[PDB]
């Protein structure tokens, strides 16, 4: 009974071809539903900005002193890392954590007594089995990410900043450039500048190159990525706002909403990315599953034809002999 | 198929032929995921071009015009690769893919063309 | 017959309809707005927007933010604005009684701010879902 | 095979060879569909430490000088402990792997990862 074991055998890999294959569809369709997601809540944060530039070109001679946008060189760090979900990732989770050790480890040295602030199941699986890292809470992604993660993660992180705890609240992750290149970034989130743009570890306004608005579209037939420059802004005009409320209570309670829209389209893109390395991931063990099918129906082929030569070869010998 | 046996013209046709169906076959999981309009526009009228020549490959038969009415076409090779680099070079783009199916000899495509136009002035 | 409104969370439009008389809870306090109001850009506290649409009033439950008044074209930007009311306000309270229960084991300087907002957000819960 | 035999140093070395060979013949189907990508930390350092070992047994004959080029060494026996040691024991673990193909007596291994790293 060997031959029903290689005939199992293959059965088994063309069914895991076709749920890698299946995997792989439904995770671009996720994909789309990501990008969906991204292009249809920035709007929000293009009259967010275009609010804010205008009032802190209004408000620079002034003393607006609010706890978000202060800039307290004291040096500690909140370094935050936002990890996949689920498995087979690509490479996602890995590079993630590995730079993430490799920001530590320059922190460290620095003695500005970091913090990790985890969002993503397998980062947090990592976490809580290396205690020799400090965390202080822990995220996941059966709660929707769209709404109340994101939420939850600006509330903490507010928490953490208003009371003036620990200074430079940065953020580590993974902006989706590439479909199969996944490169993280280390951008700070809090102590921002009242100008408002998104800046670096450095504070040199990466927003210069964010790149907003992936799109998906193939080349020639596979399926690549286009990201272009700028899209549908409109900040230039500053009319009369006639303020009512104080205003440093105005960018005290403007500055919030900002915190809120680079925490959830930075999870928007982590998602976005983490399913796009599982599209990857799942288009090579598709590839991958095929081959082995070939090869192994080619030796099941051998394996059959030698089994019914032996049989027909040993029953004529004992005929012969008889 | 080989340019020694069959020309250069008819092979470097055959060829083209074989490889925008192929870019289609590899497209449709995409075209069902994104649709044709977030496709790009050398891949838009490669799966244009591509469904005309999958409906061109088609032909009304002498013998199963029995129960299919049609009266049945005969198409040299000639006629053939004289179809087939109109229908991939841009010269007959702007036709229905209905007009093609079901045809033999363009010139038949682009009478049939003209009559399913006729349809929709009418 | 009124002015454009379009309430806006951070991931989507709310609804962008237009309605009568809107009391804006600012961190100044509830101030109403007219069709044809000069323009007012303020802020708005954790708190109650309550609008009126000519033919009933009705309550909108948001958790904070920002507004802006235009030419009837006004805009309000918000944190959390779940549209109309969605909740019964049992699972309201059983949020209010957790919330002020985690307020004493909240204690340090943090946890303090962190269960204040908590629980004005459960407050605004329970009283945008009391109609 | 025997510590009798062959003492009790190139018994355990080469247990350890067999072994992480083993471990690696044992995951290679799992690695062939799904890739290297899903293992734990320690099973990709199996893995690595087993593509440096199968490279390391490799070697340049005498003979086939007129197939490679690169003249046939002579690796005696305690050279080869001592090259398995140190690729087991964790010391040349951040070094490339084609400074293992094709040489003898890992210091040529070393010598052949610093002309790498330098020749860029």
């Amino acid at each position: 009974a060997n031959l029903r074991e290689l005939r199992d055998r293959i059965g088994s890999v063309k069914n895991t071809q076709k749920i890698t294959e299946a995997m792989k569809l439904v995770a671009a369709a996720k994909v789309r539903r990501a990008q969906e997601a991204v292009v249809n809540g920035r709007p929000f944060s293009e009259t967010l900005v275009e609010v804010l530039y205008n009032m802190n070109e209004q408000l620079q001679t002034e003393d607006v002193d609010v706890p978000l946008t202060k800039i307290r060189t004291v040096k500690k760090v909140a370094l935050m890392v936002v990890t996949g979900d689920r498995g087979l990732c690509g490479g996602f989770n890995n590079m993630l954590l590995k730079k993430a050790e490799s920001r530590i480890a320059e922190l460290k040295k620095l003695g500005v007594d970091y913090t990790i602030i985890s969002i993503g199941k397998k980062g947090n699986t990592y976490f809580i089995r290396r205690p020799e890292i400090p965390v202080d809470r822990y995220f996941d992604g059966t709660n929707l990410p769209t709404a109340k993660e994101a939420q939850a993660i600006a509330d903490d992180v507010f928490s953490l900043f208003v009371s003036e705890e620990v200074d430079k609240v940065e953020m580590l992750y993974t902006k989706f450039v590439s479909l199969v290149k996944s490169d993280p970034v280390i951008h700070t989130l809090l102590p921002l500048s009242p100008k408002g743009e998104i800046c670096d570890i450095n504070g040199k306004c990466v927003d210069a190159a964010e790149d907003e608005l992936f799109r998906l579209t193939t080349k020639e037939g596979k399926l690549t990525v286009e990201r272009d420059m700028i899209k549908t802004e409109t900040p230039a005009f500053s009319p009369i706002l006639e303020f009512e409320q104080d205003p440093a209570q105005i960018l005290d309670a403007l500055l919030p909403l900002y915190l809120n829209s680079q925490i959830l389209r930075a999870l928007q893109e982590s998602l976005a990315s983490e399913l796009a390395a599982r599209m990857t991931a799942m288009s090579n063990a598709t590839d991958n599953a095929n081959e082995l099918k070939k090869t192994l129906s080619i030796n099941y082929n051998r394996a059959r034809q030698a089994k019914i030569t032996g049989e027909i070869l040993e029953i004529v010998a004992g005929a012969n002999a008889c | 198929l080989q340019p020694r046996i069959v020309g250069e013209e008819h092979y470097e046709i055959a060829q083209r032929v074989k490889e925008t169906l192929q870019r289609y076959k590899e497209l449709q999981d995409i075209i069902a995921i994104l649709g044709l309009d977030e496709l790009s526009e050398e891949d838009r009228l490669t799966v244009a071009r591509a469904r005309k020549i999958e409906r061109f490959l088609s032909q009304p038969f002498f013998v199963a015009e029995v129960f299919t009415g049609s009266p049945g076409k005969y198409v040299g090779l000639a006629e053939t690769i004289r179809g087939f680099q109109l229908i991939l070079s841009g010269e007959l783009d702007s036709l229905p893919e209905q007009a093609f199916y079901l045809v033999g000899n363009i010139d038949e495509a682009t009478a049939k063309a003209m009559n399913l136009e006729m349809e929709s002035k009418l | 017959m009124t002015l454009n409104l379009c309430v806006l969370t951070p991931n989507r439009s709310i609804w962008n309809s237009e309605v009568k008389e809107i009391i804006l809870s600012t961190n100044s306090g509830q101030i109403g707005v007219l069709p044809n109001h000069a323009p007012t850009a303020t802020a708005v506290d954790i708190g109650i927007l309550r609008i009126r649409l000519n033919d009933q009033w009705l309550t909108l439950a948001l958790m904070g933010g920002f507004a802006r008044i235009g030419n009837n074209e006004i805009t309000i930007l918000v944190n959390d604005a779940e549209r109309g009311s969605d909740i019964d306000p049992q699972e309201a309270q059983q949020t209010l009684e957790i919330a002020e229960a985690n307020l004493r084991k909240a204690e340090g300087k943090r946890q303090k701010i962190e269960a204040n907002l908590a629980l004005r957000r459960a407050r605004t819960r329970v009283e945008a879902s009391n109609t």
